[PDB]
């Protein structure tokens, strides 16, 4: 059971949203290890930039104890 | 956020005190200027588009910003910039009505500086646009609410800078 | 407050207040003097209401002041009266503010976890609040009595 | 009428009250009825939190139809008619009218922002919109509020603290033990998929392909494979 | 039971049962005879256990049998004793089953809502369950006493 | 779902009755055969794919089902038929472990017949495959659990038919 | 999260070594104290709410923390503090059962310190409450598991401090 | 392990361990000495088991050591024997652990991808593990032989 | 209306109505007579308003009533005046309901598609609506004029 | 329907084989036990009402089933239950005579569980009644045909449950 501390900035170019998209554009969030791939690919395909990634939960080279 | 009444109420809450004479005259000081705030907010809401257009003409457009390589270049970026302009104006109106810049701090300024740094937006140009908005708003509203309007624009400019 | 609720609604919708919020505000303001007067009256009569409400609550729930009760003893009864005073102060805050945001944040969110951890009868808290409502309404004119009873009834309902 | 007649010849024939032969002879001369691509008893009742799924053994009213694989169902738009997404590819992104349900979007900062107010400030006004969104998330995923012990803490805590966004809280709710216990355990496998699809995404399934994609995942990874596959779709990110 | 829990866990992952689950099933089937013996031993003395637990609970918490108490009256006390007998039967069911699966659906989920609607002291019900546990463990050998007491304080923790 | 123990517990709870000699005898009857079920379940779990392969070879493949016009023709339909076969085997193992077909009623047979009617699948061929897995499992497990395994395969076949 | 056995397995697998006498001795040392851990965990689970109530009475309440201006003041903050309390107790029980503070590090301590710093939570008060549960649980469990229970509460207190 | 599987469920429900879970942990810690003895015996008879499984597997299907076979060559067969030793080590780990989670985290998750990339016969690997099962069973008492065979045929089912 | 909006929000939240929502309901019911009077005034002066709106519209945009114009011909101008009457009716409905819900359901959603299909100048229709706004506001007192002008302005803005 | 001889002959016909030694030995086993089944069927036919007599008296009546709210309450339901119980006895006799459960599967077991689910009939009570007549039939027929009779009652009970 590992997680990820991710900071990312997603700009929405063609939509032009009328009300308060600070919380949607730039954000930091915790994501599980098994979903970090899909979350990263979601950020990339929308033109976003992945500012930072941290482990925050696990150990670097665990062979065991990392089960979902 | 909070307004003047809520700020007084929770400031007495933290001491666990009933409403005293001091909270009474703070509440009366907020109450006595209610009508001027409402009239200036109505004027700003009725003239929102013209204020933004005049501020943009005075401080942003006819420059390198609107030319290629400028951050305000292209219709998408210009519309985003004017939307930010409307954001600042509307939240300044909200803060003026509530008599407290806590709404500006929470729903506007938090993370805006780092977001603009990451996106490449010119903070100095944005502050200039906000100040142009403040001059136009002070002209429109009149002496009665000029200082009350201008204080929150100054708060926004100080937070951005 | 009414201003806070209207402002938060307009912000969430991303629009201005229009004549609507403008006049509702020009009024949440006309009733300010009457609300302040009612709050001042309740503050002046804070001790009598709390004592009478405690006395009437102990008549309907005698077991709370009993060997197997939460408030058994002089100091535990003093704590119950202090709780009733806290809720009376919160009701005064609600009356002055014009809505129930301060009451809900101060003494409603998590009060169930409060009294479950303390093993306190919440229905007896509600009965004490009702007693305070009756005592407070006995000291007010009809319109102001209904106005304060609205907030007392909200407290009673939310403490369920 | 082989299948219909050999059902009548059985001694359980009087236990079926829904007429079958007039329905069958009418079906032969008309287009496909719109239902689930599987049997007609596979689509649950559309109430707030039911998940009814008529039994097909308590009172047989079995109805089948050759649906194939490329037959795309016709669904009514719960809102403005011109946003059906079949004649308007970008319809979930244009406005929100009063014809549909209320849309909850946590635009308030959350974050545990704090301020230049009192350090132990009592009122703090709006943190009841986070609480408003939390109780609304249950109203969508489960259809009703849960009981006292069943409420998932230490995910609402993270949502309130701002460590995770709404998309992560919904994933925590959907992958929860209670959701599986309610809407996966006591149901037929293809019924559970169809009901979970309506809860996690706002529409029933369109195609036999769409149903089979989740079915062939449920046979390899189980409930977590279905829920994770549903929450990781391109449609979820595009719409919600 | 153990079988239902293992099968549901396997079905969630869509896989056949692991060796650990088979081992726990073998342990359960080995202990099944002792579990049914303990259940019959508890069942033979159900009235004495209920009566003694009731008298112990009422001695501990006299307020519930007080004028303002929830269990005031002969009928109200009879209902409390019937609830105690219900929980004793649930404990016997759990002991034979080897897990808490059936008793969980029968008597703990929604128990907070039913007791809040009935205005009853949940900690008092927990104390009654503890008294039943003491009276039951007084009639059993030590290992079987611990085995029954596990389900007893499981109920005690659940009603909390 | 429910096993033998949970079924007895529910049958007594609906009457509000403590467990008596008859219920104890039923539970003892289940308990005395616990180990054989575990051993058989381990055997099927170890030899899962071989059982499906032999069942398909004996009852399904090398026929008109796998030729053009057959319902098992094409890779998609072959994969679907084998996955259905695997579902039947796994839930048969669960039912044999639990000693109660209630799981088969709840999670497999409910609506399977009408789904097959909608899809055009041959129920007769499906019943033949289920019986083929039945004899294969009966050969593998041995006399100890042969009948106990076979009763649930027969239950599935009768439910489909 | 890992147990003592899983930790030993990972420690030997990373070096690619089979289980030797030292690993077997460590596993034996864990196995010999298994029953006492289970008994103390059952006692703690049975008496959970009383432990939290006594710890709060001995450490937090009847002070300025529950008074106006206190961090634990108001029902919301009190409920949050007691919820944090029961979280600490439950994960302490889990760590004591597993014989490893890996779960305590993984699921409680990560982010807790800076979260408390941002929220203004009193770290000294929290450490005192955790210690109060320490001697309360030590009194309840008895000599057998007192030290083993106490080591994980000390781990939580040291991690917070 | 068993403790890990129980604690994961307890944390998922946000509740303390169920009485069935404590009983299962108690039985597992009781069986620990026998599990340690079995693991010690297999670790001591490691290389002989691997050698016998290796020359047993190539008789059932010698095609893998054919020119068109994946394991054609001295180093190719050395790698296969090393894989068999790896799986024997994983079986010994799982025997002490009491469940299959550490085995899964090291050798089962994504095992069908690396073997597909290497184009090795996974059914061949399954029969290879089965041969190891027979060789290991030949050196143990009946109960311990069945106990080890549970993990062995678990691996056989996993590579499938 | 306001009641529909408040009840819809409360139901979607699965909650009783907030005191703020009750206050806005009270304000709406209090303003009912004034809203009905404004609607009566507009309904009685409906025909003159439409005629004058047509006159200033045809003066401001004479190309609309021109040979290649959408409303050239006596019946095409009859249809234009009928549309103006429709929008005045919807404005009266909105004034009576206290919000813009009836206007949105009846005459705004899809107006872009309908007028694009019919090939009519939507800016021309907006100018006609503004002329109706001017003529209507010239027949009302200041507060009522602003109240009706809010709905007229929303109509003009939404047709954009 | 089918019996031992018809099942064997069709099983060899489907292959296209002559009746070999194994088939003749199965017919050996069927034919050597023939007269025992005939006398058992005669005894069952002669004592059919009394077998239902003791079966009902030992399994159904004097319980909550016959009291109001029970399923077997009222004369209509009592007559229906006894007719069903007789149906089970007669079809078990047919299966015992034929030496095959195909008739039971074909004309009793299909639609039965679904019909009982539709009407609310207690399947557990029905299985208890079937076991009651199994015991009574075992008492009446004696050592010669006790097992051969009881196997089909057990098949019916397992198919229902
Ligand atoms: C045929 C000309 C019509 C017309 C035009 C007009 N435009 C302006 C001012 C600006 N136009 C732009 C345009 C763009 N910026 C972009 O990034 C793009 C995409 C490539 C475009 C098209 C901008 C930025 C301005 C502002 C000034 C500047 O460029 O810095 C004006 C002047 C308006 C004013 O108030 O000064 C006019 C008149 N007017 C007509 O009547 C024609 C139909
Ligand atoms: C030691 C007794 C405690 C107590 C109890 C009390 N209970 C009631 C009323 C009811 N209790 C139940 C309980 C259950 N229904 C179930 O299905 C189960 C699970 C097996 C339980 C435990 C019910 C249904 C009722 C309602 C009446 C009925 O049974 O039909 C009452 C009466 C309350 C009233 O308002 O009349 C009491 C007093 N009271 C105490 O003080 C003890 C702690
Ligand atoms: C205008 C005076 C200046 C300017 C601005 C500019 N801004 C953007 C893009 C964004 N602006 C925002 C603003 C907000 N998001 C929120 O949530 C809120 C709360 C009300 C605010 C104020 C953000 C986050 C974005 C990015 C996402 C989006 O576009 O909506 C742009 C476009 C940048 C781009 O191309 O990605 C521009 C140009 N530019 C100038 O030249 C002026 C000085
Ligand atoms: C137009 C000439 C006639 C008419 C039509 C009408 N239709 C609707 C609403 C819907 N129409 C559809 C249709 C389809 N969806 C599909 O996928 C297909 C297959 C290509 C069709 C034909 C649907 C699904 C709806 C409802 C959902 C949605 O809006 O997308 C309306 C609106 C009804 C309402 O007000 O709710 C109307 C008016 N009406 C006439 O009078 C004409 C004869
Ligand atoms: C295999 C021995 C026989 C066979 C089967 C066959 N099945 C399908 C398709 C489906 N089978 C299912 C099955 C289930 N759904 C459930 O919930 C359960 C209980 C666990 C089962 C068993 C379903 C839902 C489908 C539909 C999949 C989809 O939507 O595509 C096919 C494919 C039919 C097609 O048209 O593609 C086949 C061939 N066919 C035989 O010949 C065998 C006798
Ligand atoms: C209690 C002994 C002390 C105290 C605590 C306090 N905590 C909060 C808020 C939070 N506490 C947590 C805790 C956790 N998150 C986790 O995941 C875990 C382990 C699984 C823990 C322990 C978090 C995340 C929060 C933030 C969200 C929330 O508020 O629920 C508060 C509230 C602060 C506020 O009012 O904003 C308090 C008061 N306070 C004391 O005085 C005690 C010493
Ligand atoms: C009494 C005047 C006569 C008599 C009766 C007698 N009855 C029984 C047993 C039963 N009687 C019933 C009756 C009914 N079930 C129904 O649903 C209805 C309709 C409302 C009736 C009348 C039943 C079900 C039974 C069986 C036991 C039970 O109820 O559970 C007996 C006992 C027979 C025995 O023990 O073998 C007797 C003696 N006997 C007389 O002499 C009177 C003429
Ligand atoms: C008796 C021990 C149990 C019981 C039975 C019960 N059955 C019915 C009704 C029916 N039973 C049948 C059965 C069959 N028809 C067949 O052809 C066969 C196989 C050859 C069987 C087994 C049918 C078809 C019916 C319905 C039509 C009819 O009534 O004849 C009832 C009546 C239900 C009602 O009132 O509607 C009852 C009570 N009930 C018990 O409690 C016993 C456990
Ligand atoms: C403003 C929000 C707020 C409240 C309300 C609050 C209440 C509060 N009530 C308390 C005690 C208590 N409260 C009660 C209350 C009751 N007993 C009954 O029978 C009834 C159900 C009820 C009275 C009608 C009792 C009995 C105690 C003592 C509990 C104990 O000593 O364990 C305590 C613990 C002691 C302390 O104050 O330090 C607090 C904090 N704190 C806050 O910040």
């Amino acid at each position: 059971s590992r997680y990820f501390k991710v900071t990312a900035c997603i700009p929405s170019l063609k939509r032009v949203r009328t009300g308060r998209e600070l919380q949607n554009t730039f954000f930091t969030k915790l994501v599980p290890y098994e979903n970090w791939f899909t979350e990263q690919q979601r950020i990339q395909k929308a033109g976003g930039k992945v500012l930072s990634v941290k482990l925050f939960t696990g150990v670097q080279g665990a062979n065991t104890g990392v089960g979902a | 956020m909070q307004d003047a009444i809520t700020a007084v109420i929770n400031n007495y809450d933290v001491q666990g005190k009933y409403l005293d004479g001091a909270a009474l005259d703070k509440l009366k000081a907020y109450f006595t200027t209610g009508a001027v705030r409402v009239r200036a907010a109505a004027v700003i809401s009725s003239n929102a588009t013209t204020i933004i257009k005049e501020a943009a003409a005075k401080a942003l457009i006819y420059s390198d910003l609107t030319r290629p390589g400028g951050n305000m270049y292209t219709t998408r970026r210009y519309a985003a910039c004017i939307r930010d302009m409307d954001y600042f104006l509307r939240y300044a109106t909200y803060a003026m009505l509530a008599g407290d810049p806590s709404i500006l701090d929470e729903r506007v300024l938090n993370g805006l500086k780092e977001t603009y740094n990451s996106l490449g937006v010119p903070i100095a140009a944005t502050v200039g646009g906000i100040q142009a908005m403040k001059e136009v708003v002070g002209g429109l509203v009149g002496p009665d609410a000029a200082k009350e309007a201008s204080i929150y624009f100054d708060y926004l400019s100080s937070g951005l800078s | 407050s009414v201003l806070t609720k209207a402002i938060v609604n307009a912000d969430a919708e991303a629009r201005y207040l229009s004549p609507g919020e403008l006049d509702r505000i020009k009024s949440f303001v006309a009733s300010g003097e009457r609300r302040l007067r009612i709050a001042q009256t309740l503050t002046e009569a804070r001790e009598r209401i709390v004592k009478q409400a405690g006395d009437q609550l102990f008549q309907i729930r005698p077991d709370v002041v009993s060997p197997g009760g939460n408030a058994y003893g002089e100091k535990m009864t003093a704590l119950c009266l202090r709780d009733l005073d806290y809720y009376l102060r919160l009701v005064t805050y609600g009356i002055v503010a014009g809505d129930v945001t301060p009451i809900e944040e101060i003494g409603i969110i998590g009060v169930k976890e409060m009294y479950n951890s303390l093993q306190t009868p919440i229905p007896a808290v509600a009965e004490g609040v009702r007693a305070m409502k009756n005592v407070a309404t006995s000291l007010l004119s009809g319109d102001d009595a209904a106005e304060a009873g609205f907030y007392f009834d909200y407290l009673v309902g939310a403490m369920q | 009428n082989w299948g219909a007649a050999y059902d009548l010849y059985n001694y359980a024939a009087p236990r079926r009250k829904v007429p079958q032969f007039i329905t069958l002879f009418a079906d032969y001369t008309q287009p496909l009825p719109n239902q689930h691509p599987y049997g007609a008893g596979n689509d649950p009742l559309e109430i707030q939190f039911g998940a009814i799924f008529k039994n097909s053994t308590i009172n047989p009213a079995e109805r089948a139809a050759p649906i194939g694989k490329d037959v795309k169902r016709i669904l009514i738009r719960n809102g403005s008619p011109t946003s059906n997404e079949r004649g308007n590819p970008t319809g979930m992104s244009e406005g929100a009218t009063t014809l549909g349900p209320k849309i909850f979007k946590l635009t308030q900062n959350v974050g545990f922002r704090s301020k230049g107010m009192v350090q132990n400030a009592g009122v703090v006004t709006v943190e009841g919109s986070v609480q408003a969104l939390i109780t609304a998330a249950y109203q969508q995923i489960f259809g009703r509020q849960l009981y006292q012990g069943q409420r998932l803490k230490v995910a609402e805590i993270k949502l309130e603290n701002g460590e995770t966004t709404v998309k992560e809280f919904v994933r925590a709710l959907g992958r929860s033990e209670i959701f599986r216990k309610l809407y996966w355990e006591p149901f037929y496998v293809c019924k559970a998929i169809e009901y979970i699809h309506r809860r996690l995404l706002g529409r029933p399934t369109y195609d036999r392909v769409e149903n089979n994609r989740y079915f062939d995942i449920a046979s390899k990874k189980g409930f977590y494979g279905v829920v994770d596959a549903m929450l990781n779709s391109n449609e979820y990110q595009e719409v919600f």
